[PDB]
RNA sequence: UUUUUUUUUUUUUUUUUUUUUUUUUUUU
RNA sequence: CUGCUCAGUACGAGAGGAA
RNA sequence: CUGUGGUAAUUCUAGAG
RNA sequence: ACAUCCAAGGAAGGCAGCAGGCGCGCAAAUUACCCACUCCCGACCCGG
RNA sequence: GCGGAUUUAGCUCAGUUGGGAGAGCGCCGGUCUCCAAAACCGGAGGUCCUGUGUUCGAUCCACAGAAUUCGCACCA
RNA sequence: UGGCUUGUGGCGGCCAAGCGUUCAUAGCGACGUCGCUUUUUGAUCCUUCG
RNA sequence: CGCCCGUCGCUACUACCGAUUGGAUGGUUUAGUGAGGCCCUCGGAUCGGCCCCGCCGGGGUCGGCCCACGGCCCUGGCGGAGCGCUGAGAAGACGGUCGAACUUGACUAUCUAGAGGAAGUAAAAGUCGUAACAA
């Protein structure tokens, strides 16, 4: 049964862990005895509405604040697939947390509230259905389903034209990120009811697509490159009583076994595997796609964090003194000039870049050269550049491992570019 | 001959007069030092600080001080080779040891009684030397 | 028998940093 | 005066936060 | 040792041959 | 005196025995293979 | 991960409410000297840590980075 | 104690040059001027040493 | 124009002294309290054997043609079912020595906080006087 990694993004509030929460229960992954007491801690904290997502919001300023902050893993299966679903936080704050779960997705949920307002917020020129949509297109998510949310909302109530509503403006703004927007869903569901969740709801009769489950079997697993030479790009490491510290990550590319000798970069530490877990079930061998944890004898927690990068140590990870790489602008208040530096945010990394010279202004529709290095660039622009990391960062060419050669700019905690990379200098 | 326990006692006693065999003698070694008698301890540069040399020789010697790690004390260190100031950054692991025989610091040396030789889990030589680490 | 012998201070505190240079057979 | 629902709501770019 | 049993849970343990 | 899981009712534990985690520090390993050797333990074998 | 401080001249610190900085050492330079000390001149010396937003204009505000610090959270 | 009066204390008030980045009064007001007040203090000797 | 002394002013580091009846730590403990097992006076949930009586079935003898029947000895079933006597035997319980642990203080051994007071040492030179070395 094949192996899939699904990221839930969304503006915040829209329901993204009311979802994943109810969909694991009527599908009975979560024990009835747990969700009544989940709900009773709700209810005394007063927070009655937070029960099915406080199955994933765990954490004490989560639950305080009512909403997700980081990314949680969950295993369920359907008909076809087993997926790993990947809880990611709408709060603008926490965005880099999102792009994260981004890189390691073979396919996106998107979750827009139809409530009124609720919608046009997320859509707006800073909301999160916007950004979260642009961001997943450039981390490499291709199949995506979008849950019209909140259909039972009384400001809603099951009406097709909102419906309808939200779906072209949704379809207008996903085909000009990219998206061949005829191909994929857009379900109405309730979340907190559970309404085209798993089985078909009679409140909305106007409906014939799939229900979301129906769509996650109609998804199609992606490539396996497990010729390419191993690549884990760590997401978090823990330090555990028995295994000893272990990173967490999703393969991107080649195959780890128990036994293997394996090196982090950039730090360069070296350790081996002593035993691998995906989902509580211990492994020998993981393959592409396979998000797990694997503990390490010989290297301690300080020596590695996230957005280090695991290959073995014959082909070991790039690390870049310098790169190259083609951008899009998609904002920016002024000007973009030689010295500027956003945050790069690639595969699980996330460094400050500083553009030591950009080599040629782009037509972004067509590629050609339209000005040698330019003055500036400006939103709208397309460029070749080179850049510079503040600190030591992994990254490959996009033509040869794609999923550690694609990246965004932010700045200002806005996204402000677009970009992959085209060439790496090694240190 | 029946005199033997006079000299016997007087012996151990007398002897109580070398220095050195007072310090093992008296649990001093244990507390003398920050250390606790400990060849080597692992530290972080609280700040680093240019100090004068005593006497006709005129020269600024680099001087750290040492938070060590169980102890929690202050300490002052020595730094060693030409431009280790360009490779000595505040709050790095920094692990120290002694000179000559404790006691008495080098002669240049004004109130320094430890060494160091280690950042960041790294020997000195390897920074010091362009072939090694950088 | 051969020798003293007075005189005595009326008036002289202090002197910044650093100082320096050394090594041998064998006869043509 | 306080709590429960009002409600993490409207209003906010957020911080927040009602009646 | 047969069978017949109860409890969230423990080296729980009935009653009957 | 520690301190593990609590269906709220309860139930356990003594790794100063091998492995293995932490801690502590200036300072000491691996979650392996096996009864073939040396013995020993149970009854007339050959178990452990 | 979150949140606060701090970053200004070679050194250490003061300012500020957007029109653009100011002092104590330094010290450094010269004269005299073997070289300093003393003495006597002479020195001016800063992307106000960085990007972007706002703005006619950003050292200052807003929003974002770095580096150092200090709370707090998370806990294979 | 009480009492005249209110300098002193306390409080409002007309005018608006100023603060308040644009603007005087949203929120404050120089000076200058009208007063209310008798829990401060002051001056006065009227009632109380028969 | 040689050496040389001490107070006084900076800057740093040690150790001495110290209002708080000062704080922290670990060992032996006086007393008051006392879980829990155990020996021991009891108790007595409960179980079986024989005691007495009546009734039947079966083996061996005696009085009966019988057969039922009665007596002895041994078992099976029912009533007075426990009503008479005996044995082992859980909860509990008298009084104990052992003695955890609680508290209240002691006491050592081991560090330690502090306004101030007082030396020194880095000690090169600022500032006062000539003590010692040549009666
Ligand atoms: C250890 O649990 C990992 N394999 C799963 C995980 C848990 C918490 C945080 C990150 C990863």
């Amino acid at each position: 049964k094949p192996h899939m990694n699904l990221v839930v993004i969304g503006h915040v509030d829209h329901g993204k862990s009311t979802l994943v929460g109810h969909l694991l229960y009527r599908l009975g992954y979560i024990e009835e005895k747990k969700l009544k007491e989940l709900e009773e801690q709700a209810k005394s904290r007063g927070k009655e509405s937070f029960k099915f997502a406080w199955i994933l919001d765990k954490m004490k300023e989560e639950r305080e604040r009512g909403i997700t902050i980081d990314l949680t893993f969950m295993k369920f299966e359907t008909k076809k697939y087993v997926f790993t679903i990947i809880d990611a936080p709408g709060h603008r704050d926490f965005v880099k947390n999102m792009i994260t779960g981004a890189s390691q997705a073979d396919a996106a949920i998107l979750v827009v509230s139809a409530r009124k307002g609720e919608f046009e917020a997320g859509m707006s020129t800073e909301g999160q259905t916007r950004e979260h949509l642009l961001l997943a297109r450039t981390m490499g998510i291709e199949q995506i389903i979008v849950a019209v949310n909140k259909m039972d909302a009384p400001d809603v109530n099951y009406d097709q034209k909102r419906y309808e509503f939200v779906v072209s403006v949704l379809k207008k703004f996903m085909k000009g990120l990219g998206y061949q927007v005829d191909k994929i869903p857009f379900i109405p569901v309730s979340a907190w009811k559970g309404d085209n969740l798993i089985e078909r709801s009679p409140n909305m009769p106007w409906y014939n697509g799939p229900t979301l489950v129906e769509a996650l079997d109609q998804l199609q697993p992606p490539a396996k490159p497990v010729d390419k030479p191993l690549r884990i790009p760590v997401q978090n490491v823990y330090s555990i009583p028995g295994a000893g510290t272990v990173p967490v990550g999703r393969v991107e590319t080649g195959v780890l076994r128990v036994g293997d000798k394996v090196v982090f970069m950039p730090p360069g530490v070296v350790g081996e595997v002593r035993s691998i877990e995906m989902h509580y079930q211990q492994l020998q061998q993981a393959e592409p796609g396979d998000n797990i944890g694997f503990a390490v004898r010989g290297v301690s927690k300080s020596d590695i964090k996230r957005g280090d990068v695991a290959g073995h140590l014959d082909k070991p990870p790039t690390v870049a003194e310098e790169f190259e790489a083609r951008i899009f602008v998609i904002w920016h208040p002024s000007a973009i000039t030689v010295g500027y530096t956003p945050v790069i945010h690639v595969h699980t990394a996330s460094v400050s870049s500083r553009i030591i010279e950009i080599k040629a202004k782009l037509d972004p529709k067509t590629g050609q050269v339209v000005e040698q290095n330019p003055q500036f660039l400006k939103a709208g622009d397309a460029a070749i550049v080179r850049f510079k990391p503040v600190k030591p960062l992994v990254v490959e060419k996009f033509s040869e491992i794609p999923q550690l050669g694609r990246f965004a700019m932010r700045d200002m905690n806005r996204t402000v570019g677009i970009g992959i990379v085209t060439d790496v200098k090694p240190a | 001959l029946r005199t033997a326990r006079k000299l016997r006692s007087h012996r151990r006693d007398q002897k109580w007069h070398d220095k050195q065999y007072k310090k093992a003698h008296l649990g001093t070694a244990l507390k003398a030092n920050p250390f606790g008698g400990a060849s080597h301890a692992k530290g972080i540069v609280l700040e680093k600080v240019g100090v004068e040399a005593k006497q006709p020789n005129s020269a600024i010697r680099k001087c750290v001080r040492v938070q060590l790690i169980k102890n929690g004390k202050k300490i002052t260190a020595f730094v060693p080779n030409d431009g280790c100031l360009n490779f000595i950054e505040e709050n790095d692991e920094v692990l120290v040891a002694g000179f000559g025989r404790k006691g008495h610091a080098v002669g240049d040396i004004p109130g320094v009684r430890f060494k160091v030789v280690k950042v960041a889990n790294v020997s000195l030589l390897a920074l010091y030397k362009g072939k090694k680490e950088r």
